[PDB]
């Protein structure tokens, strides 16, 4: 298990800019003939991995000259000249020296604008839902930036970590930004055996949570 | 140029077998490499197997993740290469890419074959309102829509509209979807998700109201 | 091609 780390996950960018992304290897690459078997993947959503250099800086067949390979031993790096909308994506870097070949985890370049807070709603249990003996509380944290974001569950007052799930959009065509939808399952039981539900969202626009919430016994 | 194209892939039952094969047109002999690389839903990429060509020995090699339950073979009078899958596990869930290892490393895929392994059965959902009120300027309401199978749901509105991506939930997939409209528009003219499971044969046509 | 394996025997 040569183990592939990449740096850094997430590649905010300005197209038009340079952009570096490192590659290391948890060992020499080297192979005893002389050849470093060392590559470069990019991704698209919903699409095969495209080749982009292979044995460190070659340029595969039809990639642009703004694409480059570098580095030695344990240490790669791609560099991209000036980014365009067609290089975004997720890159991997690849070895195939040492058997099992092994992947990096992914870089995935975005697009750089302008942080941004969510704008956060909280809703209850539907009576269908409630009807049927089930109660989803639901918050939604829609348009912010960067996508890192700390999403905290409480039920009178106190945390809640089970019954919890949480989906991001991927990064709007538009404006820049990401969304997410956090979804806290309970039972019934539960639910009517508490009160106050709240939804606490932290990032990194401020240091106070945005805080959203109601009391069952009101709606 | 050469063409690669995986097949076979499926619902199976765990600790159940598939067969995936794969076929490479375009090309010159069969003096190449051929693997396997597989992506479980949204992560990253495993590579699962290799086979060499007849000069070197036909050698085969395999993920340890994978390593005996998986086998992979080829013929070469067709063009063909294989992947049996043994006792698959839940997380043997993922697009299957057929990827060729000539001259250049991986370098032509497949579209993929998709391999879900899963006990579900095709389950409509539930399609629950997610309504403000126990304001501002701007209003936001969604639908929930809950404990389905198979895969793909699709949410319509009757644009400021956000769709999160299904997960898994005990066996079953969850979604959901927001839109915000002017609070001067809700509730005053009607906002409905609707809901197409068309695996199951359902349209739910969802009225959203305080 | 694809061309021959480049990989080591």
């Amino acid at each position: 298990d040569v183990v592939m780390t990449q740096t850094p996950l997430s590649l905010p960018v300005s197209l038009g800019d340079q952009a570096s992304i490192s590659c290391r290897s948890s060992q020499s690459l080297v192979h005893s003939n002389g050849n470093t078997y060392l590559h470069w993947y990019l991704q698209k959503p919903g699409q095969s991995p495209n080749l982009l250099i292979y044995k460190v800086s070659n340029r595969f067949s039809g990639v642009p000259d703004r694409f480059s390979g570098s580095g030695s031993g344990t240490d790669f790096t791609l560099k991209i000249s000036r980014v365009e909308a067609e290089d975004l994506g997720v890159y991997f870097c690849s070895q195939s020296t040492h058997v099992p070949f092994t992947f990096g985890s992914g870089t995935k370049l975005e697009i750089k604008r302008a942080d941004a807070a969510p704008t956060v709603s909280i809703f209850p249990p539907s009576s269908e839902q409630l009807t049927s003996g089930g109660a989803s509380v639901v918050c939604f944290l829609n348009n912010f930036y960067p996508k890192d974001i700390n999403v905290k569950w409480k039920i009178d007052g106190s945390e809640r970590q089970n019954g919890v799930l949480n989906s991001w959009t991927d990064q709007d065509s538009k404006d820049s930004t990401y969304s997410m939808s956090s979804t806290l399952t309970l039972t019934k039981d539960e639910y009517e055996r508490h009160n106050s539900y709240t939804c606490e969202a932290t990032h990194k626009t401020s240091t106070s949570p945005i805080v959203k919430s109601f009391n069952r016994n009101e709606c | 140029e050469v063409q690669v194209v995986e097949s076979g892939g499926g619902l199976v039952q765990p600790k159940g077998s598939l067969k995936l094969s794969c076929v490479v047109s375009g090309s010159t002999l069969n003096n190449y490499a051929m693997n396997w690389v597989r992506q479980a839903p949204g992560k990253g990429l495993e590579w699962v197997a290799r086979i060499r060509s007849k000069s070197n020995n036909y050698a085969t090699y395999y993920a340890d993740s994978v390593k005996d339950r998986f086998t992979i073979s080829r013929d070469d009078s067709q063009s063909m290469i294989y992947l049996q899958m043994n006792n698959l596990k839940t997380e043997d869930t993922a697009m299957y890419y057929c990827v060729t290892y000539g001259n250049h490393p991986f370098a032509y895929w497949g579209q993929g074959t998709l391999v879900t392994v899963s006990a579900a059965k095709t389950t409509p959902p539930s399609v629950y309102p997610l309504a403000p009120g126990c304001t501002g300027s701007s209003v936001t309401l969604g639908c929930l829509v809950k404990g389905y199978f198979p895969e793909s749901v699709t949410v319509t509105w009757n644009s400021s509209v956000h769709t999160f991506p299904a997960l898994l939930q005990s066996g079953l997939y969850t979604m959901s979807s927001s839109v915000t409209v002017p609070s001067s528009t809700w509730p005053s003219q009607t906002v409905t998700c609707s809901v197409a499971h068309p695996a199951s044969s359902t349209t739910v046509d969802k009225k959203l109201e305080p | 091609l694809p061309g021959e394996e480049d990989l080591p025997g």
